[PDB]
């Protein structure tokens, strides 16, 4: 399953 | 931005015998950018429902592409795989060879 | 044996030629399993191999509206990218991310992964540690500042440790049958002339998994590999490999090579001549 | 098959601008034709084929509308491809502007919600919402009417930094729904957490009168670019870089000056090249005079 990283940006 | 011209290779799924239905590939990888154009062509004339699979990437982030159809080779007839790329000034046709 | 689970992410912009595309694939080992692409009309994750395709709904809306945030992260990301590289806005890149842990036999985690691209480049990555990061350039040091400052590493950490550990044991067992049985190469060698004195031998190798092979051609027991040719590992399409090695020979000394081939599925190497 | 239209750098675009129509069809840009929506097989210009993206500079109110477009396919039925997507131009200016405000407020925290309200005492049929940026596509909602003014609620949310950046609202009447009001005063709607919030403090404290010196220092492990200094009023948003310490911490002195009013005070960090993405807020800090 996929990695969930909410709100997370560059 | 650096960029990277495609390695190319055309053959089939199993070995070939005439008369046989089979599956006929060609493998692009090693390039970037992943915009890419691939045609698999019989007898100089583009396939029709030729498939790919999904866009992934190797270690060093450049991208690899199989296209891929059903077909059924005779003697007569000659498949090729033509590929244009941003880093090919002109298309690039890879002929497929039962003997190699 | 061991094992390992990946995620590979291509974000791309193409001002005038389309909107912002995301492609996502899962993988485990070398078999794809799940897939994502946002130009699709409705982008749904999808089962790529048999064996997920009896998950429940549950499994794929979850997967599915993470895969939807994430195209929207990421297109935003390339958004970012552009200001740190003071880049126009007419021109195409592309943001690629892989993530992912290698487990052993036991199923428990021996490594997790977690690397960043721009433009086909090192962007950032996670270090071994799975705490801390290294940074390629300067733009790139911006980001780690602020992933510092948000403790994302913890959240790779969280998810490196727990669940793609036990979803990646999961996928292995809900596939036991091609995962974990290697399949091993069919092969053959071949002559060709290319002269009146000299001709090619290659060794070939096929239907086999997982990708992982060896092959070595020597001449009297000494390794050529100055002289082999050697082919890139190619897929056959239905998740077998194939492969071939090469080497020019004196018209007469064929039988002073020999082809040998390892792979998981072979219980010893072999060891192959070419026979008229 | 299908091209790609697309509008350049906006297909909101104000009176007077410019703005190109670009037509992307077998790996080319020229050689196509334009449809306006109710004309659906009517090419626009007398039937035009356009050589080249067409720049519609300076715009008036005439190149508003919702165009598709045909690329030359030389061996075929029609001889042209299948219509493209829809680009619809919208042209600004046209009506007074709108107001728009947020509730509660334009500072949101990460993950929650807001309400962008565009409200106006002109009856406007319908309200956009537009964050400013390139190629992005506004948001439409009918305008409710009551105790005289008309007036629209935009949720926004789950809040990220793609919903972050600066609004505008405006207004279009009944019959020229392609053409839209002066855009409303821009509101900046800035997203916060969850990097860590900043710690404040005063030099040489809280309690000051006279022609003495006050200053707020903000401070943090972090490496924040900037700090933001906010005293609670909405009238001071006041911004420095970052200097780091012989300690390792993060720091911005803000000195607030000869007339100095006080109130209370919190700071926020944020990251070079993202002026929409801000700290949780340090805890807050009340300044006496
Ligand atoms: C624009 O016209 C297309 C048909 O070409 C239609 O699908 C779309 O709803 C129209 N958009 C607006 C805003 O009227
Ligand atoms: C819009 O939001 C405001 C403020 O949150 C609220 O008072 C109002 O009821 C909402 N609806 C309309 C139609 O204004
Ligand atoms: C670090 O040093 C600066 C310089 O005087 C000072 O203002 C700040 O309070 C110090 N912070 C800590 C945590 O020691």
């Amino acid at each position: 399953a996929s990695l969930n990283l909410p709100a997370v940006s560059w | 931005m650096i960029q990277r011209t495609p390695k190319i290779q055309v053959y089939s799924r199993h070995p070939a015998e005439n008369g046989k239905s089979n599956f006929l590939n060609c493998y692009v990888s090693g390039f970037h950018p992943s915009d890419i154009e691939v045609d698999l062509l019989k007898n100089g004339e583009r396939i029709e429902k030729v498939e790919h699979s999904d866009l992934s990437f190797s270690k060093d982030w450049s991208f690899y592409l199989l296209y891929y159809t059903e077909f059924t080779p005779t003697e007569k007839d000659e498949y090729a795989c033509r590929v244009n790329h941003v880093t090919l000034s002109q298309p690039k046709i890879v002929k497929w060879d039962r003997d190699m | 044996g061991s094992h390992s689970m990946r995620y590979f992410y291509t974000a791309m912009s193409r001002p005038g030629r389309g909107e912002p595309r995301f492609i996502a694939v899962g993988y485990v080992d070398d078999t794809q399993f799940v897939r994502f692409d946002s130009d699709a009309a409705s982008p749904r994750m999808a089962p790529r191999a048999p064996w997920i395709e009896q998950e429940g709904p549950e499994y794929w809306d979850g997967e599915t509206r993470n895969m939807k945030a994430s195209a929207q992260t990421y297109r935003e990301n390339l958004r970012i990218a552009l200001r740190y590289y003071n880049q126009s806005e007419a021109g195409s890149h592309i943001i690629q991310v892989m993530y992912g842990c290698d487990v052993g036999p036991d199923g428990r985690l021996l490594r997790g992964h977690n690397q960043y691209a721009y433009d086909g480049k090192d962007y950032i990555a996670l270090n071994e540690d799975l705490s801390s990061w290294t940074a390629a350039d300067t733009a790139a040091q911006i980001t780690q500042r602020k992933w510092e400052a948000a403790r994302v590493a913890e959240q790779l950490r969280a998810y490196l440790e727990g669940l793609c550990v036990e979803w990646l044991r999961r996928y292995l067992e809900n596939g036991k049958e091609t995962l974990q049985r290697a399949d091993p190469p069919k092969t053959h060698v071949t002559h060709h002339p290319i002269s009146d004195h000299e001709a090619t031998l290659r060794c070939w190798a096929l239907g086999f998994y997982p990708a992982e092979i060896t092959l070595t051609w020597q001449r009297d027991g000494e390794d050529q590999t100055q002289d082999t040719e050697l082919v890139e590992t190619r897929p056959a399409g239905d998740r077998t490999f194939q492969k071939w090695a090469a080497v020019v020979v004196p018209s007469g000394e064929e039988q002073r090579y020999t082809c040998h081939v390892q792979h998981e599925g072979l219980p010893k190497p072999l060891t192959l001549r070419w026979e008229p | 098959d299908k091209p790609f239209l697309s509008a350049w750098p906006s297909a909101v675009v104000p009176r007077g601008g410019h703005v190109t129509l670009r037509c992307h069809y077998r790996h080319r840009f020229n050689n196509f034709m334009l449809y306006k929506e109710d004309r659906i097989h009517i090419p626009i210009f007398h039937g035009r084929i356009f050589q080249e993206s067409f720049n519609m500079s300076p715009v008036t109110t005439a190149h508003a509308g919702n165009y598709t477009c045909r690329g030359s396919h030389p061996h075929s039925p029609t001889g042209w491809s299948a219509p493209s997507n829809p680009v619809v131009i919208m042209v600004t200016g046209n009506h007074r502007k709108p107001s728009l405000l947020a509730h509660p407020g334009p500072l949101v925290k990460s993950g929650e919600r807001v309400i962008l309200q565009c409200w106006s005492d002109i009856m406007f049929e319908h309200f956009f919402l537009h964050k400013e940026g390139i190629s992005k596509d506004p948001s439409r909602l009918v305008g409710q009417i009551h105790d005289g003014v008309s007036k629209a609620n935009f949720s926004i949310g789950p809040m990220m930094l793609a919903l972050a950046g600066t609004y505008r609202c405006y207004g279009s009447v009944t019959h020229t729904p392609y053409q839209l009001s002066a855009p409303s005063d821009p509101l900046d709607i800035v997203v916060t957490g969850p990097y860590e919030k900043p710690s404040l403090s005063a030099q040489p404290g809280p309690k000051v009168q006279a022609g003495e010196s006050v200053t707020l220092s903000c401070s943090s492990r972090s490496s924040y670019d900037m700090y933001h200094l906010s005293r609670e009023g909405g009238a001071h948003e006041r911004r420095l870089p970052a200097v780091r310490k012989v300690n390792r911490t993060f720091q911005a002195d803000f000195p607030l000056g000869p007339a100095t009013h006080g109130g209370t005070y919190r700071c926020f960090g944020s990251f070079r090249h993202s002026p929409y993405e801000w700290s949780d807020p340090s805890d807050p800090l009340l300044v006496s005079v």
